C-alpha cells in the first residue's frame, strides 16, 4: 500500500506512520517539502504575470481595433476567455492553497476549482478544435457555396461550451469526481482511482475517447487537409512567389499547432492511460503533478502560438502598447 | 487560397 484514502480525495502517501492527515485540514508537507510548495507557488506565480497580460490584452486590444472583431476571431477570443477561467479559477486559488501546503478551502471549494479550472483548460481544448474545424471548412472549400458568417462563430463558440459542460459537469454530479491531485493544493478530475460509487472507470474512457482520441483526430484531418490544399496549390502556381512563401508558413504553422496540442494534453492522455493499463500503482505527488504543469502552461503558450503569432493580433497589440501608435 | 489564408490568421 502507498495511498491513504479518505470520504474525498486520496492522499499519494502511505500512512504506515500515521502522519497523513486531511488534504482539507492540514498541511501535506510529508509528501514534498516546504520548499518545493513555494515553488508551486513560484510556478502559478509566473502563469499569473505571463498568463493574464497575455490574454487580457487580447479581450483589450479587440474591444479597441475594429478590424480584429470578425467571426473567424470570435473562436480565439473565446480561446483567451478559456485561458483567463484557468487564471482566476485555477492558478489564483493554487497560489493561495500552496502557500498554507493544503487545499484551504474544503471539498465544497475543491468543486468549485476543479469546476473552473477544468471548464477552463476544456473549452481552451475544444476551441483548438474548433479551430481547426472552421480553417478547414474556409481554406479547403469542402462545401459548394458556403461562406462561413457570424452565425457559425457563434455556434463554434457555443460548441466548445457545451463540450467542455460535457467534461466538467458530470464529476459534479455523480459520474466521477474532483479531488485534490498532485500535492493536494488544487483539485482536478478523479482518473487514477478506482472509485465505483461514482464510475470513475467509465468516465476515463469517456474522456480519453471524446476529449482525447476525437479532438486528435479532428484536428490532424483538418490541418492534413489544409497542408494538402496549399501545398497543391503552389505546385500549381510556381510562378509566385508569394503563394510559396505562404506554403512554407502554413505548413510551419501546422507543425507548431498539432505539437503544440500534444504537449498540452499528451500528459494527461498518456499517464490516464498508463494506471488504466497498471491498475493500482505507485504514483507519487510530485509526478502526478506533471500532466497539470503541461496543460496549464497552455495558458501562456497557446496565445503565443494563435495569437502573438497572428500577423493581425500583433500589429494591434503592438500599437496598443506603445500608446497612441506605430 | 492566399485570401483565404489571410483570413484565417495563417498568413
Ligand atoms: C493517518 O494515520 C493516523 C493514525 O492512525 C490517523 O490519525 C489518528 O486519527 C484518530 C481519529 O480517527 C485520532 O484519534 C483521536 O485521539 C484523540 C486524543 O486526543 C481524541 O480527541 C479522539 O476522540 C476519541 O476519544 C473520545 C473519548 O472521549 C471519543 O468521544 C471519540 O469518539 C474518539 O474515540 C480520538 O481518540 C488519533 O489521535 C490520530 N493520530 C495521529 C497520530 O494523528 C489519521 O487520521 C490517518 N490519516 C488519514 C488521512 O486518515
Ligand atoms: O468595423 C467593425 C464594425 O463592427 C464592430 O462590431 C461587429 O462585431 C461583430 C461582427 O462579427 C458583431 O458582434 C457586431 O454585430 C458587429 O457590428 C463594431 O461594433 C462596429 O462599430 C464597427 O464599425
Ligand atoms: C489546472 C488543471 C486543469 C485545468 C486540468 C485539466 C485536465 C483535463 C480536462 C484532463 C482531461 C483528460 C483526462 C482526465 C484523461 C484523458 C485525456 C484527457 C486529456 C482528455
Ligand atoms: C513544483 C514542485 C516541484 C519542485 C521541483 C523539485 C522536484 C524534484 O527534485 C527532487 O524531488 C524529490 C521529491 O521526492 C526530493 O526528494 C529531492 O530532494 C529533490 O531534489
Ligand atoms: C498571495 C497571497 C498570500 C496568501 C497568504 C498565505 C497565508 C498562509 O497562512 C499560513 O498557513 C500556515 C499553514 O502552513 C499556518 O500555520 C499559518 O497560520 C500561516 O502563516
Ligand atoms: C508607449 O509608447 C509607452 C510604453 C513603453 C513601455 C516600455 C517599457 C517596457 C516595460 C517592460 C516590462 C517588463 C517588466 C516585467 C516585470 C517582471
Ligand atoms: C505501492 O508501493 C510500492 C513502491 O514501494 C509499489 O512498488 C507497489 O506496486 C505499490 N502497491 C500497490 C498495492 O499499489
Amino acid at each position: 500500500m502507498n495511498g491513504t484514502e479518505g470520504p474525498n480525495f486520496y492522499v499519494p502517501f502511505s500512512n504506515k506512520t500515521g502522519v497523513v492527515r486531511s488534504p482539507f485540514e492540514a498541511p501535506q508537507y510529508y509528501l514534498a517539502e516546504p520548499w518545493q510548495f513555494s515553488m508551486l507557488a513560484a510556478y502559478m506565480f509566473l502563469l499569473i504575470m505571463l498568463g493574464f497580460p497575455i490574454n487580457f490584452l487580447t479581450l483589450y486590444v479587440t474591444v479597441q481595433h475594429k478590424k480584429l472583431r470578425t467571426p473567424l476571431n470570435y473562436i480565439l477570443l473565446n480561446l483567451a476567455v478559456a485561458d483567463l477561467f484557468m487564471v482566476f479559477g485555477g492558478f489564483t486559488t493554487t497560489l493561495y492553497t500552496s502557500l498554507h501546503g493544503y487545499f484551504v478551502f474544503g471539498p465544497t471549494g475543491c468543486n468549485l476549482e476543479g469546476f473552473f479550472a477544468t471548464l477552463g483548460g476544456e473549452i481552451a481544448l475544444w476551441s483548438l478544435v474548433v479551430l481547426a474545424i472552421e480553417r478547414y471548412v474556409v481554406v479547403c472549400k469542402p462545401m459548394s457555396n458556403f461562406r462561413f458568417g457570424e452565425n457559425h462563430a457563434i455556434m463554434g463558440v457555443a460548441f466548445t461550451w457545451v463540450m467542455a459542460l460535457a467534461c466538467a459537469a458530470p464529476p459534479l454530479v455523480g459520474w466521477s469526481r474532483y479531488i485534490p491531485e498532485g500535492m493536494q493544493c488544487s483539485c482536478g478530475i478523479d482518473y487514477y482511482t478506482p472509485h465505483e460509487e461514482t464510475n470513475n472507470e467509465s468516465f476515463v474512457i469517456y474522456m480519453f475517447v471524446v476529449h482525447f482520441i476525437i479532438p486528435l483526430i479532428v484536428i490532424f484531418f483538418c490541418y492534413g487537409q489544409l497542408v494538402f490544399t496549399v501545398k497543391e496549390a503552389a505546385a500549381q502556381q510556381q510562378e509566385s512567389a508569394t503563394t510559396q512563401k505562404a506554403e512554407k508558413e502554413v505548413t510551419r504553422m501546422v507543425i507548431i499547432m498539432v505539437i503544440a496540442f500534444l504537449i498540452c494534453w499528451l500528459p494527461y492522455a498518456g499517464v490516464a492511460f498508463y494506471i488504466f493499463t497498471h491498475q493500482g500503482s505507485d504514483f507519487g505527488p510530485i509526478f502526478m503533478t506533471i500532466p497539470a504543469f503541461f496543460a496549464k502552461t497552455s495558458a501562456v503558450y497557446n496565445p503565443v502560438i494563435y495569437i502573438m503569432m497572428n500577423k493581425q493580433f500583433r500589429n494591434c497589440m503592438v500599437t496598443t502598447l506603445c500608446c497612441g501608435k506605430n | 487560397i492566399l485570401e483565404n489564408l489571410k483570413d484565417v490568421g495563417l498568413f
